[PDB]
């Protein structure tokens, strides 16, 4: 569960912490859960640091490509970044406010799936995917808003809304997520 | 019956653990953070990705001798 701590780091500018991404993440995967899958906070530090056999068990109960879309918030140390996954198209995307890091990031998600369909037999996934900068997100204009705009498009996609958001509409987006992680409940 | 349990950082150090499979994990969480002397709350335990609740068991988690807990810091951006 969430602290007060844990929500304090929605108030102002403050820079948003891993129990309020993942919780929310929860909520978001909660809402549509046989078309989206959210990975935590930690799988992609676990990939990276401990290969496919530190996070081969993190599917255990998944059938990740039963899925419509995989959403893989990336802790870049003192960034938010986020990955997202198709699997119509197999696209590969990265969205962050400034593109660093760009391909490292979608790289080591396209070994690990490739991984993943060759250890769980989905070969109809080995050929096809393909990478890309995720285009027109608006544009950060400060230095403390990553992980509301990571939130703000994970929401968006997985509930199949158009990102009609700016800069401007922060503030009022982190009283939203407040909001939604006090009464554990998504709104509309 | 005990069961042991290795709690792995993400500099790849291990503190090991023994304690009963149907006691709370709160008390290993405890432990693990006084050993490492950073405050409980800034640490997260992950057993094959599922967060770990204060009132979980070892044996409610299915978890068998010599399992492995991940244990990650807070992150902030």
């Amino acid at each position: 569960m969430l602290d007060m701590d844990d929500l304090a780091t929605l108030d102002g500018q403050n820079w948003l912490n891993d129990q309020v991404i993942n919780m929310y993440g929860e909520l978001i995967m909660d809402a549509v859960p046989d078309k989206v899958h959210f990975f935590n906070s930690f799988f992609h530090r676990q990939l990276v640091t401990k290969g496919y056999n530190g996070v081969k068990r993190w599917t255990k109960k998944v059938d990740l490509f039963k899925k419509s879309l995989l959403l893989i918030p990336i802790h870049l140390e003192v960034h938010w970044s986020l990955i997202t996954v198709t699997l119509s198209n197999r696209i590969i995307s990265f969205y962050d406010s400034q593109g660093i890091h760009f391909k490292f990031c979608v790289e080591n998600i396209r070994k690990y799936l490739l991984t993943e369909a060759r250890e769980k037999n989905r070969p109809e996934f080995l050929q096809g995917w393909q990478t890309a900068v995720t285009k027109c997100i608006p544009q950060q204009k400060n230095d403390s808003d990553c992980g509301v705009f990571v939130l703000q498009y994970c929401k968006c996609l997985a509930l199949e809304q158009p990102f009609q958001f700016s800069q401007e509409d922060m503030p009022r987006v982190r009283k939203r997520i407040y909001k939604e992680l006090c009464e554990c409940r998504l709104m509309d | 019956e005990y069961i042991k349990l290795k709690v792995i950082g993400q500099d790849s150090s291990e503190i090991h653990f023994k304690v009963k499979m149907t006691t709370h994990l709160k008390k290993l969480k405890e432990s693990y953070c006084q050993r490492q002397g950073v405050p409980m709350n800034s640490l997260r335990f992950l057993f094959e990705g599922q967060r770990i609740a204060d009132n979980h068991t070892p044996k409610e988690l299915g978890m068998e001798e010599e399992d492995v807990i991940e244990v990650y810091q807070e992150q902030t951006g």
